RNA sequence: CGCGGUAAUUCCAGCUCCAAUAGCGUAUAUUUAAGUUGUUGCAGUUAAAAAGCUCGUAGUUGGACCUUGGGCCGGCCGGCAUCGCGCUCCUAGCCUUAAUUGGCCGGGUCGUGUUUCCGGCAUCGUUACUUUGAAGAAAUUAGAGUGCUCAAAGCAAGCCAUCGCUCUGGAUACAUUAGCAUGGGAUAACAUCAUAGGAUUCCGGUCCUAUUGUGUUGGCCUUCGGGAUCGGAGUAAUGAUUAAUAGGGACAGUCGGGGGCAUUCGUAUUUCAUAGUCAGAGGUGAAAUUCUUGGAUUUAUGAAAGACGAACAACUGCGAAAGCAUUUGCCAAGGAUGUUUUCAUUAAUCAAGAACGAAAGUUGGGGGCUCGAAGACGAUCAGAUACCGUCCUAGUCUCAACCAUAAACGAUGCCGACCAGGGAUCGGCGGAUGUUGCUUAUAGGACUCCGCCGGCACCUUAUGAGAAAUCAAAGUCUUUGGGUUCCGGGGGGAGUAUGGUCGCAAGGCUGAAACUUAAAGGAAUUGA
RNA sequence: UAGGAUAGGGGCCUACCAUGGUGGUGACGGGUGACGGAGAAUUAGGGUUCGAUUCCGGAGAGGGAGCCUGAGAAACGGCUAC
């Protein structure tokens, strides 16, 4: 498939664990998921071992929570790519209530439910962060 | 890690074409020469070798496919009774076809040649 | 403790290297090796790979070295090895 | 859904009350409710619901390297420097030598014509998506503005010196597949340099084109620029990215109650002949039919016949599944495992289509030991056609053929990643100067181990799901959307009718509706 | 490919010529108060359903065919025939 979906899943099953990490394998379309968690910091750190010479790339994951409260308290996906549902700048539909963003892969590129919406460019939804 | 180490400390030429070359060219056996010969030479096998021009290689799936599926079929001309073997030959020939449709988008001759080639070589 | 991964990642014991497959490796690498094996018979040592596959014998003297099995291969009788490559 | 079987808040009148109110009932269609149509937004362990199984297409879906990343200033945006290709011309940014020319001048000072000089970027392999813009009927609809007096709505209107006219409007959105044009270059493809027919400053000769120069017009090109063509010589990281917790293939020692064929054995059961000998035997809860000097039953020995592989044989194996246990040989086969071997995206999963597919029935042979539908007998039974007893045909067995179905089951699609502790056992591998072994010694192998890939599963908690029972999957679907496919969408009728299709036949497969009716069904719980 | 026709390309028809075209992305066939659209109803939304209607475009005007006039009608409150 495409990962994204399983590394968001993973990691809300993993907090009720209460476990500092889960290390996985890893894409480039969930390179992007931890970059944009970092942004609005859910990780305060993120890590991306062997990539180099390996058969994969990885990266093992320190991640907030082990502290009081969780601070991603869901993450799920809402399709992944290989299909047409799209959203614009105006059609937004939303989950959380402006607490959380809607993650969103751009024209120029992935950025928060914000940065595409004041822009005034669609795209299409990869999950949802409450 | 590892790939660097096999590079460095290996050979790469010279000792390569002469000993797999060879061997390559008296009939295939690829891994035969990487369980035998003198290590450090074959150590960069992988980390440095596309393959050589040859006969064969690209057409020893397809032959084999072909060289397996002959003898099931000789003992398909045999009992009926064998209802586990007709399964497998089922199975093997629908594996047949997938070899030869990868590996007849690369180079020229094999579009039209390994159609005809099956169960006559 | 409430581990999953190690409290030191980077340096896991080799036996949870051993866990995980050649390809899963944290640092992969063939756990296979290189070995020189001595042979009386000959005055220099021959280099072979760990798993035989093939009944490799020695190159002057044909004393034998090793048989294979589905693993790492069984040495056969008085026969001495170092474990080395380079 | 229910009420009315004589003190009916359910009827029929009256009263009183409720409650919409110039309006309200009733019917049919339709939308909601109904996530009962599941895009948003479903369910399939047990309630309706995974196809017997696998191969596998059309179709969907599909990994990573991938001129991308970083750094500076100015005020996310603009413009920069690296690793922001290029040329004809157009368009075109300022200045230097200021020169023809003009004014100065112990200055080549400055500006224009003109040489050098740069912003700013049209064309130069395809798209999808997205952006902006055009093209975009009025009405309707949303909606600007406004006292149609209100208002539904309409596009009118408000001010005057109200007897000498003043002015504002009649916006905008919607305009939905697609098409155009422009901008973006992320994400997805087509696609793409290895037999190189690649780029190129080098140059030839061949050959075409004709404007400038030429007054003009007509026949024929030199030089030359630009094409077209065929060769020689040059430059450069010259010309194939890894080797998916994706897939195949090679190879190694194995594993298995995998397959087939040949083969070998065991006792049993049946029958026969020979043997011995004297009352029961079949049978059961109790009896009898039935068999008994035509000395049974039993007993032993051979042989024949046909069947089958006890105990061993397991919360253990293998095979796609259906299924598969004596030995041995041959023949090809398959998974797991190991692998710095090879290919490099071949893959994932599927309508269609194809292969195999217990039993019974069957087509013909072999073959009929055993057992055994129907039938025929005895009890039981009002009936007993059965359980039960006794006889026994087809058949059971095997082979070539049909067939296509099963509670063909894990009632649980396939594939992938993740979320949780622990011990067995099956298989392989690794490590032990362990044990046994004694293999010359060893290595192995069986045993004990720990680690481990991939298993069949259990165990105990279950974070979590669920209606609960339960479940490491029925979790990771309300945290609602991982990929793909199939099926259900009240109960009955009805899985039938009908048609099509197929089968040798039985009959299968595909598969309604009229009409009926309010529950059918599940799990748990409490009674009896 | 050719021609005649008509305002014109045009299988439009017709000669000669070839043997094709099109389909699981559901063609071909059947059904439909099946006109199409702008739009309507009702749905938070998404949708579902509807479109006979003073508008917009076409068809028909008892059913069918054929034709005159005229810029233009295969007219129907014209004709001509059945």
């Amino acid at each position: 498939m495409v990962r994204v979906s399983v590394l968001n899943d993973a990691l809300k099953t993993m907090y009720n664990a209460e476990k500092r990490g889960k290390r996985q394998v890893l894409i480039r379309p969930s390179s992007k998921v931890i970059i944009k968690f970092l942004i609005v910091m859910q990780k305060h750190g993120y890590i991306g071992e062997f990539e180099f010479v390996d058969d994969h790339r990885s990266g093992k994951i320190v991640v907030e929570l082990n502290g009081r409260l969780n601070k991603c308290g869901v993450i799920s996906p809402r399709f992944d790519v290989g299909v047409k549902e799209i959203e614009s700048w105006t059609a937004r539909l939303l989950p959380s209530r402006q607490f959380g963003y809607i993650v969103l892969t751009t024209s120029a590129g992935i950025m928060d439910h914000e940065e595409a919406r004041r822009k005034n460019v669609g795209g299409k939804v990869l999950g949802f962060f409450y | 890690a590892d790939v660097e180490e096999m590079i460095m400390k290996a050979a790469k030429k010279g000792q390569m074409p002469s000993q797999i070359g060879v061997v390559l060219r008296d009939q295939h056996g690829i891994p035969l020469v990487k369980s035998v010969t003198g290590s450090k030479i074959l150590r960069i096998l992988k980390a440095h070798g596309l393959a050589p021009e040859i006969p064969e290689d690209l057409y020893f799936l397809i032959k084999k496919a072909v060289a397996i599926r002959k003898h099931l079929e000789r003992n398909r001309k045999d009992k009926d009774s064998k209802f586990r073997l007709i399964l497998v030959e089922s199975r093997i020939h629908r594996l047949a076809r997938y070899y030869k449709r990868t590996k007849k988008l690369p180079p020229t001759w094999k579009y039209e040649s390994t159609t005809a080639s099956t169960l006559v070589a | 403790m409430v581990l999953s991964n190690d409290i030191d990642l980077l340096n896991p014991p080799a036996e949870l290297e051993k866990l995980k497959h050649k390809k899963k490796r944290l640092v992969q690498s063939p756990n296979s090796f290189f070995m020189d094996v001595k042979c009386q018979g000959c005055f220099n040592i021959t280099t072979v790979f760990s798993h035989s596959q093939t009944v490799v014998v020695c190159p002057g003297c044909q004393t034998v070295l090793c048989q294979p099995t589905g693993g790492k291969a069984r040495l056969t009788e008085g026969c001495s090895f170092r474990r080395k490559g380079d």
